[PDB]
């Protein structure tokens, strides 16, 4: 069970043999053909005042993942600091 | 000051790209007149005359940073400016999936690690401007169906 | 070794920025094409671009004589940003294969290229010559990966990073455009150079770092000595406005510590709201200035923002990732302290081609 050597040697190839692939592609002149976890949406209620007197509410889902998140961060933060 | 020079690669027709090449070659001001380029206020399209004829272009962004580097003995480099937009002649359209060398082609979706875009963050700061804008701003979750 | 422009040793503003904000750190070595607010270009309509071929053998030709003048003997010609402008001399494209470099050269860093060949067994006929760069014989290759015996591979040498480089010829449809306010300029490029993945020469600062805060500290307080050289008045004086102007992110406190020393403050009279120097303190000279912020020093902490602005705007493996945990990786590697993972989530490419730099027992 060598735990030097072993990793060692296999270290060193593993890398060689990377170095070989990886200087191979990039000199190649050969041309290449043209190729939440909940899973719960977000739902936002705004309650705004129109002109003269009106109180229109306006109801706007987000199904994008990465907008929900920095969304929900936000508002944490913003009960955090209160 | 000092301004940076901007350099931004642009791609022409072989036939055309042909004639350009003769022309730089030559250095002659029939050149100058020859190829001109037009920026739009947007910045995402260009129009270049070749010869006299009027192409439409659409500025695109290279994936990969390409810096232009200059030597007066060819054993020193030194850095004169940094190139990320291509102009083509003949969004996913204004963002180029493929490098300019020929072994990095598709390198979006194979040199290159899945990278956030940021943007989305600017999305976020138009809804928190409305829930501003709102007298009244209410949270509810709804799960997928 | 490699000796920077005039410019890059001197930190200038244009060439090292002073600040960057968070939009500017998201394109970071990729800058968009900007409208001028004032110019021929400004103007709507067509713009004829230039031909510049007969300035740039004028150029060549001035330098060439200039070296005559100094009896042929090598000279650094690139010592005004003037100089550096890519309209004259012999132009080369390097393209980067990871999308983002754990160390990047800023405009006006200089690198030289060295061709590393490994001698044929026996006899051999010897190393290809090469067009760019200069050839050199190494019994151990300097990539991890150890060179196949009559094999030569060009490298990119500076103190921040080693990259091997693969000569390709450049497109026919592809032409290089320089656009300045006068007006557009066109280049032919014949020569674009590959880059391989980097091999860090140098460590980048973690975010909140000993070495990160004191090289802050350094870049402020070589600022504000070369705005004291700036001024014409006998009693140098500086404003600190100008400085904030510089640097948003740093608190005036921050600036006021380093103006508490070799500065003093005058409300009243002459000199009123402005920071004198003191008569008893003695400025630095440009070389003590040079001496005390690296070129090298700013590049990685240049660095070092821009991934911690990615790494906020993308909400462990990331951390990874980081160029500051690949450069301190790869270091120890030299080193011998630890091995790293030839396959790791840190590998650039996502594939696996490329090495990840990630510390393993």
């Amino acid at each position: 069970r060598f735990s030097v050597a072993e990793h060692q040697e296999r270290y060193k190839e593993e890398c060689q043999r990377i170095f070989d692939l990886q200087n191979k592609v990039l000199s190649s002149t050969e041309v290449l053909s043209t190729d939440s976890a909940t899973g719960r949406c977000l739902k936002i209620y705004r309650t705004f005042r129109d002109e003269e007197g009106k109180e229109y509410v306006r109801c706007e889902t987000v199904r994008k993942p990465a907008v929900i998140d920095a969304y929900v961060r936000i508002r944490t933060t913003k009960d955090e600091e209160f | 000051p000092h301004e940076l020079e901007s350099q931004f690669i642009l791609r022409l027709p072989p036939e055309y790209a042909s004639t350009v090449r003769r022309a730089v070659q030559s250095g002659h001001v029939n050149l100058k007149d020859r190829l001109t380029i037009e920026l739009h206020p947007d910045g995402r399209h260009g129009i270049v005359r070749v010869d006299r004829v009027p192409l439409a272009s659409k500025l695109v962004d290279l994936p990969c940073v390409m810096e232009s580097l200059k030597t007066i003995d060819k054993k020193t480099f030194y850095k004169t400016a940094d190139i990320c937009q291509m102009l083509v002649s003949t969004e996913k359209k204004f963002i180029w999936n493929h490098g300019i060398t020929l072994p990095l082609k598709n390198v979006r979706k194979r040199r290159f690690r899945k990278t956030a875009k940021k943007d989305v963050e600017k999305e976020v700061k138009r809804l928190l401007s409305t829930d501003a804008e709102a007298v009244s701003t209410r949270w509810e979750i709804i799960a997928e169906d | 070794i490699i000796q920077h422009s005039i410019p890059a040793v001197e930190l200038r503003q244009p060439f090292f920025p002073t600040h960057m904000g968070p939009i500017k750190l998201r394109q970071f070595h990729r800058p968009p094409l900007k409208k001028y607010s004032f110019g021929a270009l400004s103007q709507p309509g067509p713009h004829s671009v230039q031909p510049l071929l007969k300035h740039i053998k004028k150029k060549a030709k001035m330098r060439e004589q200039e070296r005559q003048a100094s009896g042929g003997g090598e000279m650094f010609f690139m010592r005004t940003p003037q100089d550096l402008t890519g309209k004259d001399g012999d132009l080369i494209l390097a393209e980067y294969s990871e999308e983002n470099g754990p160390l990047m050269m800023q405009v006006g860093m200089a690198t030289k290229i060295k061709n590393y060949y490994k001698r044929k067994p026996g006899k051999d006929p010897g190393a290809p010559d090469c067009k760019y760069g200069e050839t050199v014989y190494c019994h151990t290759s300097p990539f991890l990966g150890s060179l196949h015996p009559g094999q030569l591979l060009q490298a990119f040498e500076n103190n921040l990073f080693r990259a091997p480089i693969y000569l390709h010829k450049m497109p026919e449809t592809d032409f290089l455009i320089i656009r300045t306010r006068q007006g557009y300029y066109i280049r032919e490029l014949v020569d674009i150079f590959v880059v391989g993945q980097q091999c860090p020469l140098f460590e980048v600062p973690g975010p909140n770092s000993k070495r990160a805060n004191t090289h802050i500290r350094d870049f402020l307080q070589v600022f504000i000595y070369r705005l004291f050289w700036k001024s014409k008045d006998r009693p140098r004086r500086i404003r600190m406005e100008d400085i904030k102007k510089a640097f948003p992110s740093h608190s005036e406190s921050s600036i006021r510590k380093r103006l508490k020393l070799c500065a003093d403050f005058k409300r009243t009279g002459m000199d009123s709201n402005w920071w004198v120097l003191k008569s008893d303190f003695r400025l630095p000279t440009e070389e003590e200035i040079r001496a005390m912020v690296s070129p090298e020093q700013c590049c990685a902490y240049y660095s070092m923002i821009a991934a911690e602005q990615r790494l906020k705007d993308a909400g462990d493996d990331e951390v990874r990732t980081a160029p500051w945990n690949t450069t301190r990786a790869f270091i120890a590697a030299m080193k011998g302290k630890c091995l790293l993972e030839v396959t790791g989530v840190a590998d650039p490419t996502g594939c696996g081609e490329g090495f990840s730099y990630v510390k393993i027992p």
